[PDB]
RNA sequence: CAACUAGCCCCGAAAAUGGAUGGCGCUGAAGCGCGCGACCCACACCCGGCCAUCUGGGCGAGUGCCAUGCCCCGAUGAGUA
RNA sequence: AACUUUAAAUAGGUAGGAUGGCGCGGCUGCUUCGGUGAGCCGUGCCAUGGAAUCGGGUGCUCCAAGUGGGCCAUUUUUGGUAAGCAGAACUGGCGAUGCGGGAUGAACCGGAAGCCGGGUUACGGUGCCCAACUGCGCGCUAACCUAGAACCCACAAAGGGU
RNA sequence: AAAUUGCCGGGAGGGAAGCGGAUGGGGGCCGGCGAUGCGCCCCGGCCGUAUGCGGAACGGCUCUUGCUGGUCCGCCGCUCGGCUCGGGGCGUGGACUGUUGUCGGCCGCGCCGGCGGCCAAAGCCCGGGGGCUCCGCGCCCCCGGCAGCCGUCGUCGGCACGGCCGGUACCCGCGCGCCGAAAGGCGUGCCCCUCGGGGCACUGCGCUGCAACGCCCUGCGGGCUCCCCAUCCGACCCGUCUUGAAACACGGACCAAGGAGUCUGACAUGCGUGCGAGUCGACGGGUUCUGAAACCUGGGAUGCGCAAGGAAGCUGACGAGCG
């Protein structure tokens, strides 16, 4: 993660001293993306068309600070993009999810929840992708590889708390100084607050 | 909360032990499978006690033909579990044996089947001797058949275009 | 665990190695001003130009 | 986190050292261990019960703990407390010594300040900049056994005699300890004359007046 | 185990009382609940202040359900044959002399009583009955 | 100097029981627009305890017997007709 | 609107496989001038494997109650000057909804509500009422012919001002 | 009995606003609060086992029959010993309920520190050039060496406190040799560091609440009702009608007692029970302890085959596959 960066650190000079003087950019480098996605619903199932109700059951959101993990498709950012004002979105970083799944985890069904606790993350859980233990499965699921959306196949809901120091406005989207969907960089600082 | 959340709590309870179960004898026979089934691997005798709980106004009564014609070789004269009891309405003389048993069998059916060759078995003796549930089928018994399926009332329930 | 356990036993001691490490750099660039310092001058004057 | 860092990226290295201590012996409590000790033959009912044995154990060493370091902030013998609560509070105070209770022996000379021997709790207390030397001074001889206050048993007696109603429930003055007080007083005092006017100030009190912040006061 | 839940049911209590809505003002109109059938109650719609119904939630630790504070469960003992039965359960249970039962009928009650060690409210109904405030 | 742009204020703007930014009052506001922090705050959210209901278990081999018992689960619970 | 070559968006339908494909070889009154073909039968071969996601399970059958006067808001919309109006389209509510917010309000806003302790918020606030900064920052406003002050909402305009 | 009325008492008060209640506190009123616990020893008191005797209910079983195992009481013999009530004598300290210390879990709380990102660079000293200003100071811009410290992003690290809940009643936690008031430490091999130290390996059982104060009786915590003060949804109290009832809709002064989905015949479903190719006693007859109960008959009714309007139907038996 730090090398990419590295990468381009080395390889890049046009970029940054001159460009702050003038407006457009020229060539060089290109850094690429490639992250899935932490779905937190903001918004209540309250007052809102039937369609985009289905789609937030179907992506499992439940009740409001339920989360769930979403992959890297073209048509699963197509479908957030009908429930963008009830849900908040982006990638949140390999080391904040680590420390999200012991504080809320719980078992996954094909019995009831039995949780994350110390004897029954070891004994309990399948797993026929990789081991199925807290730290294995979040470095599994986040570097999305081979069969590692089978390394989703989640608890099922993620209870998160209420944020510390508030939401941004319900009633606005990320632009326009709310909350509500897709910010890469401030969905991980959210759920850190929802610890 | 949820209409997702109302959904699971709103889900199935076909799940009972009949309302009313007057029958000391079979009240005792489901608790004898219900012991041995989460002691025993057997699939078999969990479906036994499924057939035994909910209703006996749906345990089917099987005659003997039918319950000779699919035994016919295929099935070297092993168990044949009825629900709901043996009915006589046959002459052909049957199997020249077979070990049938069931819950109940009509007075009729205990000369007949035991005259014909095995013998006639308890359900007593079912749970005793293959708690394990292995070579055996659960012969049959309708109900669904042409008469009374939807056909009730007076005048049935119709090819279909009207009713 | 054990997993996280074993990645906590290594970042421990080289809580200490990361400052070692910044100072150490710092010092290491000025000892000499042949080909070794003209590498890392090489690298910001391409950066600062544009 | 820094002080349980060691048993957290172990796991039971303190307790390692002691079944290999045992080990040592030679060839031991894996063969006594199966062996050992009572049972067969009941009482009453089931007998589904409780302690005694093992979980006293680690208990007792758990609750001794919090006696310095938690409570503490940092203290050593000698150091001026202010009580802030007990009887005694408002009084400042030299420190004799840390019982096994956790509570502490503190005492300010008898004739000067009221405060007796005593235990008070270290939680109560704000510890202050000055020291008082308490190099030459018989703390040793009030230990945590010295401070039992006799319970209504009976008669102060022997025991087992039919007694009378005169006795002290929730206070009790020994004669031994108001002989023993006035010896370990006399150390003190000539610590205290040392620094001048620091006799008169620790009987006068410390309060705070309108418009005083605790936080803004802290010693 | 016992002794914490007991103290959960005696120290929290939920004696809300449940008060039927214009008691107070009907005489007639019993102070025993009963649900509000109407739409148009407030009680009915869940406004707090209006006296809260009765429900399941508000209900008791299953182990403290039907006990004496004591921790003891409350029998009612109609004769001495039943006194048998309680000494099983020795402090488990309670003897409550009943109203039926007579003052000479007390008596051998008591005594019997005495032997199981089952003193507590046994011997206080007794008393009552021969003479005494 | 002229023509404009658009802010607030003024005019246009007059009704009857006396009167209503809800009230008091407020002018480097407690107003109006806007920013930044901190903070306040629903039966909501979380954690824990606990109730029933539902779900999954479990424990009868008899000779304490509720085995429609007891015990472990976790989730859920507004509610008229 | 009762015109349209043209022509969106949001809506709407279908498909994305084992309820499938392929090989083998049987029958017919069909269909082929022709075993040519079509359909349907026996037998063999090919799994996670047919985008994504989810199924605190689903599928199915019998039988019965109540309802059969609805009402409202955002949006779309027809009649009407309009209407808290009459009538549609979509959806959510009320009805079946308290609690919190809008001073106050059945429907607006926030959120569906077991019973409690502790924490933390929403809506909306923080001069006092009334829990909470007479907090910081940067402007604007001086109103004797109605100063101004929170969606829905308790109205308000053309036009004028050196 | 309710209603009402009277007396009197209590609360409250004659400066103050009423849905009559909830919520909190105080008064007023009253019931409750291990019989007072444990270990040990001395005296006093009572009894006696084992084994022999004498009479028996028992067991596993066998079960004709057999062998092994009984306990108990009567109460004698032969040897010993124990228990219980009370008193004496010593040690530990148990009685509702309220309070405080603590360990663990959960959550908040303020504060401090590190590294990296963002070529890193504000920055200062040194050096060089340019522009602007063209009145010059000065201003700006850029580049190379530099203490330095910065806003924002990410992450880790450390402290200081508290609330609440619970005391962890089976693998949460932990002890079992030694010293040390104490906490705490004390093996050994391995490897990294090779310094200080670190990480890493190596036995089985038993088992889940610790410190303190008051008093239990003197005396008193408390519970409950009214009232006053505090606080609050207070859409008027409920029901009904209705989209909506507080309604400037309708009924109801108050209270007692009556007072409205019943019972049947014939039906559908469901559920239970019996029996089952049958089934259904009871019109009837027998009989009787007498409106009964018991017994029993042929049946008749319904079903076991149907389909037609009807006559009728080779006359409904050859017997079925597939997913």
């Amino acid at each position: 993660a730090e090398q990419y960066a590295g990468e381009y650190e080395a390889q890049d000079k046009e970029l940054v001293q001159l460009k702050r003087e003038a407006r457009m950019k020229g060539g060089f480098y290109v850094s690429p993306e490639a992250k899935p996605l932490f779905v937190v619903r903001i918004r209540g199932i309250n007052a809102m068309h039937p369609k985009t109700k289905k789609i937030l059951q179907l992506l499992r959101l439940r009740q409001i600070f339920n989360g769930v993990f979403l992959k890297v498709n073209k048509a699963t950012i197509n479908m957030l993009r009908r429930v963008e004002p009830y849900v908040t979105y982006g990638y949140p970083n390999l080391k904040s999810v680590r420390e999200l799944i012991y504080k809320r985890g719980y078992g996954k069904l094909n019995k009831q929840r039995i949780p994350l606790a110390n004897n029954k993350v070891i004994e309990e859980g399948l797993g026929k992708h990789n081991i199925i233990c807290i730290e294995d499965l979040v470095h599994e699921i986040l570097t999305v590889g081979p069969h590692f959306k089978e390394a989703n196949n989640f608890l099922w809901p993620f209870k998160l708390k209420a944020p510390l120091g508030g939401l941004k406005k319900k009633r606005n989207h990320y632009v326009e100084g709310g909350d509500a969907g897709n910010r890469e960089n401030y969905i991980n600082q959210l759920v850190r607050r929802m610890n | 909360m949820g209409i997702d959340l109302v959904a699971g709590g709103r889900n199935k309870r076909t799940k009972r032990v009949a309302p009313k179960s007057d029958d000391v004898y079979l009240k005792l026979l489901v608790k004898l499978y219900r012991f041995l089934v989460r002691r025993t691997k057997s699939k078999f005798n969990a479906v036994i006690l499924k057939r035994l709980f909910m209703s006996k106004t749906n345990r089917p009564p099987l005659s003997m033909r039918r319950l000779s014609n699919f035994m016919k070789g295929k099935e070297e004269k092993n168990i044949a579990v009825v629900v709901g009891t043996i009915t006589d309405d046959m002459r052909i003389q049957e199997v020249p044996a077979m070990k049938v048993t069931a819950l109940r069998f009509t007075e009729t059916a205990r000369a007949r089947i035991i005259n014909a060759g095995g013998e006639c078995l308890t359900f007593d003796q079912l749970a005793l001797r293959a708690p394990t549930g292995e070579n055996t089928i659960l012969l049959r018994g309708p109900k669904n058949a042409r008469e009374a399926v939807r056909h009730f009332g007076k005048a049935p329930g119709v090819p279909h275009s009207h009713t | 665990k054990e997993k996280l356990d074993s990645k906590r036993t290594k970042l421990s001691p080289e809580e200490a190695a990361k400052v070692k490490a910044a100072g150490k750099a710092w010092y290491k660039t000025m000892i000499s001003d042949s080909d070794y310092a003209e590498f890392d001058n090489f690298s910001k004057w391409l950066g600062v130009t544009q | 986190m820094a002080p349980t860092s060691k048993m957290a990226l172990g796991i039971k290295r303190a307790s390692r050292s002691h079944t290999y201590h045992r080990r040592g012996l030679w060839a031991i409590k894996a063969k006594h261990g199966g062996a050992l000790p009572k049972a067969e033959k009941p009482a009453a009912i089931a007998e589904p019960k409780f302690y005694p044995a093992d979980d006293v154990k680690p208990r007792t060493v758990s609750t001794r703990k919090p006696h310095p370091t938690k409570l503490r902030s940092t203290i050593t013998p000698g150091t001026v407390l202010i009580l802030l609560a007990g009887r005694y509070m408002g009084k400042r105070v030299v420190f004799l010594k840390q019982l096994q209770s956790g509570l502490l022996l503190i005492t300010g000379p008898f004739k000067i300040n009221g405060v007796p021997i005593r235990r008070v709790n270290q939680a109560y207390v704000i510890a202050t900049s000055t020291k008082v030397d308490i190099s030459k001074v018989n703390v040793q001889k009030f230990d945590d056994k010295y401070f039992a206050r006799e319970k209504k048993t009976r008669a102060k007696k022997t025991e087992g005699e039919l007694f009378e109603s005169d006795k002290e429930a929730t206070k009790n003055l020994p004669d031994f300890k108001k002989d023993d007080q006035k010896v370990i007083d006399a150390e003190l005092i000539k610590a205290i004359d040392a620094v001048p006017d620091l006799k008169n100030y620790l009987g006068a009190r410390f309060s705070l007046r309108d418009g005083d912040k605790p936080h803004e006061m802290t010693f | 185990m016992a002794v914490p839940l007991l103290t959960k049911k005696i120290v929290k209590k939920r004696v809300k009382q449940f008060k039927r809505p214009h008691s107070d003002r009907y005489i007639g109109l019993k102070t025993s609940w009963r649900r509000p059938k109407g739409i148009d109650s407030r009680v009915r719609r869940k406004f707090k202040g209006c006296t809260l119904m009765p429900n399941i939630g508000y209900g008791s630790d299953k182990k403290t359900r039907h006990y004496l504070p004591n921790k003891f469960k409350k029998f009612v003992v109609h004769n001495v044959s039943e006194l048998e039965l309680l000494m099983m359960h020795n402090r488990t249970y309670c003897a409550e002399i009943a109203h039926n039962v007579s003052t000479r009928k007390r008596k051998e009650i008591v005594e019997r009583a005495a032997q199981l060690d089952i003193v507590v409210t046994n011997k206080l109904a007794r008393l009552r009955s021969q003479e005494d405030e």
